[PDB]
């Protein structure tokens, strides 16, 4: 039954995101702010590239830039690893393989800092093609819906997560980004290791007419499913 | 700090302070740096009296924040029935769309607010509006446990994916069988009785049998195979069902798959056989079965 950490998510929670990036030696920093409400699985966020022009397409950073805000239905509360690790938080690590191009490796800590849920990430990208879809900025400013698959990793006292992101390319084709993810608790308290299940995601990217810096406005809804009453 | 005090007065539910700030000429349509207005805040937080006085003074009922949300979206999400009613009576667009394409009716169905669903329908909500990912309000109610709302929507002629064709598929290529494979045996059985195609692959290449193996439902695995599921489906998935069963330690599923012709030599995209994956995942009991398989 319900974790103690779930109590921190009964209402709206402020969010901060900080990302340090280096892709093929192009350094950049992104900051985000907004809020999340796990009651509805809803994020309302805005991100800025504070260093100048972002050298990769914004869509490629969406999954790196807080799965504790997913809506878990009542019958699945005992399967919500993400909130159970709060407030001490979890480490989230990924490799993201862009088909026929380079990869991102990310390490993040997601935890409460005071009353704010904070996602702090280091991202390294290597082996990108200079005029590929990523470094050439050939991806549509859009996003798809996905199924995110979640499994327990008992040896690590955490979870493994796997999914494929589909990035629309300006010509009509699709760029696949294959995600391999692992999350482990930072603290020593009990956590919930789930039965296999999935998340269903929806996102929309937009722009703020009053923002002069390179930026991304993101609305996102995520719900957990796949375990029956 | 005049519009900021009003935004803060509206956020904090300070009826009198809102009342006072507005006699001093406070911009009822003040907006913060993400497009949130006093009316958004009052409607989201359930401040009926503040909603009413802001509308009195000319608050824009359909103002949209950066995420496309109007006050009606926020009130319909939160369950604030009286506020929903007053926004509609004062000209709110009942079919306004957030940046995902959700109408208020989507949001009320998604959040379980049945009385709000009814009043949105009364005011002309489009019962079969689709968000940008193809979901109707019925889909959102029924996939998220709000059966009472789903019935109200169906009585108002709302439909959803698979309501006419058991072989329809959604945005991610999920058919009704893909959704049911996650432990809804009776539903799987009914869909198969009614002609559902067991071999359909989703946008990632997964068949219902893949999903049932992943989630560990033996009796669903069995029935899908009884109805002609390809025991060795892979194609774009990168794994067969036997690989999945071996990773997750589902011994009885391994045995059923083997009895139905599963291929012990199938390699995943990393060159691994089911036996290799059983060893790699600490499932030596499955490895033992696999290397003796008939």
């Amino acid at each position: 039954m319900v974790s103690k950490g779930e109590e921190l998510f009964t209402g709206v929670v402020p969010i901060l995101v900080e990302l340090d990036g280096d892709v093929n030696g192009h350094k950049f920093s992104v900051s985000g702010e907004g809020e999340g409400d796990a009651t509805y699985g809803k994020l309302t966020l805005k991100f800025i590239c504070t260093t100048g022009k972002l050298p990769v397409p914004w869509p490629t950073l969406v999954t790196t830039l807080v799965q504790c805000f997913s809506r878990y239905p009542d019958h699945m509360k005992q399967h919500d690893f993400f909130k159970s690790a709060m407030p001490e938080g979890y480490v989230q690590e990924r490799t993201i393989f862009f088909k026929d191009d380079g990869n991102y490796k990310t390490r993040a800590e997601v935890k409460f800092e005071g009353d704010t849920l904070v996602n702090r990430i280091e991202l390294k990208g290597i082996d990108f093609k200079e005029d590929g879809n990523i470094l050439g900025h050939k991806l549509e400013y859009n996003y798809n819906s996905h199924n995110v698959y979640i499994m327990a990793d008992k040896q690590k006292n955490g979870i493994k997560v796997n999914f494929k992101i589909r990035h629309n390319i300006e010509d009509g084709s699709v760029q696949l980004a294959d995600h391999y993810q692992q999350n482990t608790p930072i603290g020593d308290g009990p956590v919930l290791l789930p039965d296999n299940h999935y998340l269903s995601t929806q996102s929309a990217l937009s722009k703020d007419p009053n923002e002069k810096r390179d930026h991304m406005v993101l609305l996102e809804f995520v719900t957990a499913a796949g375990i029956t009453l | 700090d005049l519009g900021k005090k009003l935004l803060e007065a509206a956020r904090a539910g300070q009826d009198d302070e809102v009342r006072i700030l507005m006699a001093n000429g406070a911009d009822v349509n003040a907006a913060d740096d993400v497009g949130v207005t006093p009316l958004h805040l009052a409607a989201q937080r359930g401040h009926l009296e503040i909603v009413e006085v802001l509308l009195k003074y000319g608050a824009d009922v359909n103002a949209a924040d950066l995420w496309g949300q109007t006050p009606l979206h926020l009130a319909a999400t939160a369950g604030h029935l009286e506020i929903v009613e007053v926004l509609l009576k004062n000209g709110a667009d009942v079919n306004a769309r957030d940046n995902i394409g959700h109408t208020p009716l989507h949001l009320a169905a998604w959040a379980g607010h049945l009385e709000i669903v009814e009043v949105l329908l009364k005011y002309g909500a489009d019962v079969n509006a689709q968000d940008k990912f193809g979901k109707t309000p019925f889909d959102l109610a029924i996939d998220n446990g709000n059966e009472d709302i789903a019935e109200v929507l169906q009585k108002a002629a709302g439909g959803g994916s698979g309501g006419g064709d058991v072989n329809a598929y959604d945005e991610v290529g999920w058919t009704p069988l893909h959704k049911a494979a996650w432990g809804h045996l009776e539903k799987v059985e009914d869909l198969l009785k009614n002609g559902a195609d067991v071999n359909a692959a989703d946008i990632d290449g997964y068949t219902p049998l893949h999903l049932a193996a992943f989630s560990g439902h033996l009796e669903i695995v069995e029935v899908l195979l009884k109805y002609g599921a390809d025991v060795n489906a892979d194609d774009q998935a990168g794994f067969t069902p036997l690989h999945l069963a071996a990773i997750f330690g589902h011994l009885e599923i391994v045995e059923v798959l083997l009895k139905n012709g599963a291929d012990v030599n199938a390699q995943d995209k990393f060159g691994k056989t089911p036996f290799d994956l059983a060893i790699d995942n600490g499932n030596e009991d499955i490895a033992e079965v696999l290397q003796k398989a008939a």
